[PDB]
């Protein structure tokens, strides 16, 4: 291990470079990242890395970077990403940078099908992404095919319809023209206001089984924990708002939710690995912390 | 409110939790 360690941190739209030392903490690195990009609304964010087993891992801020399971690579690679989502972008995201980082991260998930989006909504979202990139539609510059180079729609939407690219561009262009006069920054915000109402937005999903051995999903989001049928990640089968949870715990693969009613039985589920239960508990603690902070 | 004395177990009680600069990201507490 060297006296000076090169680090690369990638945000959704920037590659940043830093130099740390053997005793540098995660927090010290994180502080350099956010200062560099002028981000004040820092509480949603974290640094992710691939560990020595090639699993994505959040960096602990109150520990030395070198004491964590980072890989034998130089430079060390991290991704700066939102770990937590606001309950309403309009209540919490004031800065342009914060809005932009959420917009790009969310858009990535919409485009890669991670966040389900109805086709007509996907077209509307695309049109706001276009307003943000291109500004006001102008018939003199934006000739037919001006969107040909852009990936604008989820792959599922493209595959499940029989429109070609020109036909999609037509639908998107009509909406683009409707947005005339909208600031590029306002288009980003409008995109987020639409996206945040999608049922899969802001939900961390985990593969679990119940006691009967049925496959399910567990979701952790800003408001609590939810259990979903394997084939329906849009509507919870069971919901657990924070206020209704007395305790959550795990032992290896077994996860237990204890309801506030002491006479009601515990809910038991099984995750694929200990690592997943640690992820679940960490996301619950962090979301609950921010939930309370909002309401202080 | 939180117990974690073994790397393979953890526990957190939401219902129990009660209430300068902009606040920092939540810190992971697990081993």
């Amino acid at each position: 291990m060297p006296k000076t360690i090169s680090v690369r941190v990638t945000t959704m739209d920037a590659e940043l470079e830093f130099a740390i030392q053997p005793n540098t903490t995660g927090k010290q690195l994180f502080d350099q990242v956010v200062k560099t990009i002028g981000l004040r609304e820092v509480w949603f964010f974290g640094l992710q890395y691939q560990d020595t087993k090639a699993f994505s891992t959040w960096l602990k801020l109150n520990k030395k970077v070198t004491a964590q399971d980072v890989r034998k690579e130089s430079p060390l690679l991290f991704k700066f990403r939102a770990k937590f989502y606001p309950e309403d972008v309009s209540e919490e995201l004031i800065q342009d940078i914060t809005q932009r980082l959420f917009f790009l991260q969310v858009k990535e998930g919409i485009l890669n099908d991670d966040i389900y989006c109805p086709p007509e909504t996907a077209v509307l979202l695309a049109s706001y992404a276009v307003q943000s990139k291109y500004g006001d539609f102008n018939k003199e510059v934006h000739k037919s095919g001006y969107l040909a180079g852009d990936k604008l729609l989820p792959q599922r939407v493209l595959e499940q319809h029989k429109l070609n690219k020109d036909q999609w561009e037509e639908r998107i262009q009509v909406w683009h023209e409707e947005h005339r006069g909208m600031l590029r920054e306002d288009a980003v915000l409008e995109y987020l206001k639409i996206a945040q109402d999608l049922e899969m937005y802001g939900v961390n999903y985990f593969s679990i089984k119940n006691k009967k051995g049925s496959e399910l999903w567990l979701g952790v989001d800003a408001l609590g924990l939810n259990i979903y049928e394997q084939n329906d990640r849009l509507t919870p089968k069971i919901g657990f708002p924070w206020s209704e949870i007395r305790n959550i715990s795990f032992n290896d693969k077994k996860f237990v939710i204890k309801p506030i009613d002491k006479k009601a039985p515990d809910f038991v589920f099984y995750a694929p690995r200990l690592r997943i239960n640690k992820r679940i508990l960490a996301l619950c603690m962090g979301n609950h912390e921010l939930y309370m902070r909002r309401r202080k | 409110e939180f117990r974690n004395k073994r790397a393979t177990r953890g526990t957190y009680s939401p219902s129990a939790q009660e209430y300068n600069v902009l606040k920092p990201p939540p810190e992971e507490r697990l081993i």
